[PDB]
């Protein structure tokens, strides 16, 4: 076509997205991880995740308000993801990079996968 | 805005 | 703090919920433009328009499945603001430049009115 | 990945 693009219209998309969580408007689902609770917007848990949109796009799933992540999942390495998720900022470090990347292969976010095993490959 |  | 950042996370983001809209994934709106209905995401709109942000953050509306525009916005002005919202993409052309502009101001969505004024001037 |  002969569209024009706004180069920040996605990015500021995202931001206004974590605004509305960060004051809890519109999320729609609370993620429970070993009694941790994350509350989010389905839609945006889709768009990140391929575990969750599996999960979203279920006819039985689509319609719970509760999802209950697998007990050998952190609740660190979940936060981390989330935030990745709404800012699309990865908070890595040696301390957590382990979890991050269980957590990433568990929820099938392939790029942060791939960032995982470089930064775990440059350390060996 | 641009030319994509 | 010490982050990484995925450069494409906000685009492959936006991307991914344009494909939820495309087929009909947890839609929870219809937006109804003189008897032309358009389904989308309730957050998605909040994102990108003042008018959304304003409508489904008042404590009765944001229940509300089914939302009328002033019955003086143009359908296809919609649709291009709709399209634009999902892709960052805005079809503007000389036979709809008025008619998206006007539909902009309505929506409160501020850069899309800033490129029309700049269209409109570059033509006078 | 870059350094924001
Ligand atoms: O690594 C990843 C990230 C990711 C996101 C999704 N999401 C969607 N895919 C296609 N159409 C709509 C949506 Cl919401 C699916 C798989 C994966 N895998
Ligand atoms: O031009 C525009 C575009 C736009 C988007 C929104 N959205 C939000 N603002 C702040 N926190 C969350 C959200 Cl969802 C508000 C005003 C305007 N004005
Ligand atoms: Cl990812
Ligand atoms: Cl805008």
């Amino acid at each position: 076509d002969s569209c024009i693009q706004f180069t920040r219209h996605a990015s500021d998309v995202l931001l206004n997205l974590n605004r509305l969580r960060s004051r809890d408007i519109l999320t729609d689902v609370v993620i429970v991880v070993s009694r941790e609770q994350f509350r989010a917007h389905k839609t945006v848990l889709m768009a990140c995740s391929g575990l969750f949109y599996s999960i979203f796009t279920d006819q039985l799933k689509c319609n719970l308000s509760v999802i209950n992540l697998d007990p050998e999942i952190n609740p660190e390495g979940f936060c981390i993801l989330l935030d990745f998720m709404y800012t699309s900022r990865l908070n890595l470090r040696e301390g957590n990079i382990m979890a991050v990347m269980a957590t990433a292969m568990y929820l099938q976010m392939e790029h942060v996968v791939d960032t995982c095993r470089k930064f775990i490959k440059a350390s060996e | 805005w641009v030319i994509p």
